[PDB]
């Protein structure tokens, strides 16, 4: 009796009937075996691109808001285009009571990067 | 070759310029090959440009390096020999564009082609080398002060050192001819230019001689004890 | 005190390991003035009843013109500094002036000096001598002097203020 691949089985079952619109990978594995979570998203759909989040959660209680935006600062100050895409971002997640990383946060992420055509 | 005609279809008309990736995807297989993405249209949209820096068409550099592929952007506009070209304008943006793209630092790609990466960074700062031509002549001043400015910015230690570490210990001659050009600028710079200028310049001299030594050499100092190792031994 | 230790003593110029005693406990590290150091020490040892009283006379003029680098401060700290107890109980009258003479070495070692490379051990000996022996006495008068001192000696005992 042990996983001895991940986290509690839970997270990764259900992340993984997710749509093929989201593209998840991980990085390199700095919580590789008590963590476990570090994901790097790509959207890719009828919409444009953009820098991935962060997404670290915690144990599978699930009071994390997981993205910390690792690289916010020089990725954000590029265009005002993906500017606005951040702040609308933020703003959707403040409005996210008691987020939960597993579809919360890359469903509003996907619905921020829709809202961003204005 | 559809490329072309496609990115001036896309110029033709007055698109977001980011919902422009939309249809960029769309034209193409979305992964067969992106050998053949933006990387070139840079130097094609510019080709025709010559005197002029061609505005309106920045803009999708700009939405592209946020996640592209920056070794060929990088690799393309290192052979770039637009100094050559002596436009004076477009260079400012080719500096303004390497600073979004420098100043906090490379990508991953993955792969040991991240690695040939590194030794576009090489050929790089080469071209930055080129804008003391644009005072070459000195016959009649922000340009230079510009240029020495945004190289001592790329130049900023722990975080190109290792790749130019890299790049010197992976090939030797261009790394040598890299060398001679920075002896020549800096011959070159033995002109009062200003207080400001001509000052900066040795420090990144310096930063690139020092670069081949090492990263972590011993210069501490203040060791105020009696050694009893060597003494007992 | 003086042998020639101002313009340029020598590389043993380190004042820690010099001045700190049981060095002897090896067959080196033994310069002539440190067991001299001791000596008084050996003295005061024993001698800290009322002799003490001395000691303030003996440094008011005595050491003034005799300092200009930091070593020698250092020196003449160790020579009178582990002893504030005595006066704290007995001769109160005098820890004042040890005190002020304490801030004449420093404001005499800060004219003469091209730059301090030790500040932090003065700092926190004179942090301890305060917290610990002054209370809160002498703040007025050690105040006319540490206004004029450099200003990274001032940023450094700005907290003495208080």
């Amino acid at each position: 009796e042990d996983e001895r691949q991940s986290i509690p089985n839970v997270l990764q079952g259900e992340v993984a009937r997710l749509d093929p619109k989201f593209l998840v990978n991980l990085d390199p594995s700095h919580c590789s075996n008590n963590g476990t979570v570090h994901l790097i998203c790509k959207l890719d759909d009828k919409d444009l691109p953009s820098v991935p989040p962060l997404e670290l959660s915690v144990p599978a209680d699930y009071p994390a808001q997981s993205p910390m935006w690792i690289d916010r600062q020089w990725q954000y100050d590029a265009n005002p285009f993906l500017q606005s895409v951040h702040r609308c971002m933020t703003s959707r997640l403040l409005q996210l009571p008691d987020k939960h990383s597993v579809t919360a946060l890359l469903n509003t992420w996907a619905q921020s990067i829709h809202q961003a055509c204005l | 070759v559809n490329l072309k005609q496609a990115i001036l279809q896309a110029w033709k008309e007055r698109w977001s310029d980011y919902q422009w990736a939309i249809n960029m995807k769309k034209f193409f297989p979305k992964g067969a090959t992106w050998d053949i993405l933006n990387l070139a249209e840079a130097l094609l949209e510019q080709a025709m440009i010559g005197p002029s820096p061609n505005p309106l068409i920045l803009s999708y550099l700009k939405y592209a390096i946020s996640s592209q592929m920056v070794s060929c952007s990088s690799v393309l506009t290192a052979i770039s020999k637009f100094d050559d070209f002596s436009r004076d304008l477009c260079v400012q943006a080719l500096l303004d564009i390497m600073d979004m793209f420098c100043d906090r630092l490379s990508c991953h790609g993955k792969a040991e082609e991240c690695i040939g990466l590194c030794r576009a960074l090489l050929s790089a700062l080469h071209w930055l080398l080129r804008c003391t031509a644009a005072s070459a002549e000195r016959l009649q001043e922000k340009q230079l002060a510009l240029c020495l400015q945004c190289l001592e910015k790329t130049l900023s230690s722990t975080k190109n050192r290792a790749l130019l570490h890299i790049a010197k210990l992976e090939e030797a001659s261009s790394w040598t001819a890299i060398e001679h050009s920075l002896l020549k600028l800096g011959e070159i710079l033995a002109n009062l230019s200003n207080p400001q200028l001509r000052s900066q310049a040795e420090r990144c001299g310096t930063l690139i001689r020092s670069i081949p030594s090492m990263l972590s050499v011993h210069s501490e100092q203040l060791h105020k004890t009696g050694f009893p190792t060597i003494h007992a031994l | 005190s003086s042998s020639s230790l101002t313009s340029e003593t020598e590389w043993v110029g380190y004042p820690f390991r010099l001045f700190d005693f049981t060095a002897c406990h090896q067959s080196y590290s033994e310069m002539s003035c440190s067991y001299t150091l001791a000596l008084a020490h050996a003295v005061w040892h024993h001698s800290s009843i009322g002799q003490l009283s001395l000691i303030p006379k003996f440094l008011t003029e005595a050491l003034l013109p005799v300092v200009k680098t930091e070593f020698q401060l250092l020196y003449v700290y160790h020579l009178v500094g582990p002893f504030l107890q005595r006066f704290q109980q007995e001769r109160t009258r005098c820890m004042i002036e040890i005190g002020v003479a304490f801030y004449d070495m420093l404001l005499n070692v800060d004219q003469c000096s091209t730059h301090l490379n030790y500040m932090d051990p003065i700092c926190d000996f004179l942090y301890h001598m305060k917290y610990m022996f002054t209370g809160d006495s002498v703040k007025e008068q050690v105040e006319k002097i540490i206004c004029n001192l450099k200003p990274a000696l001032k940023l450094r005992l700005r907290f003495i203020t208080h």
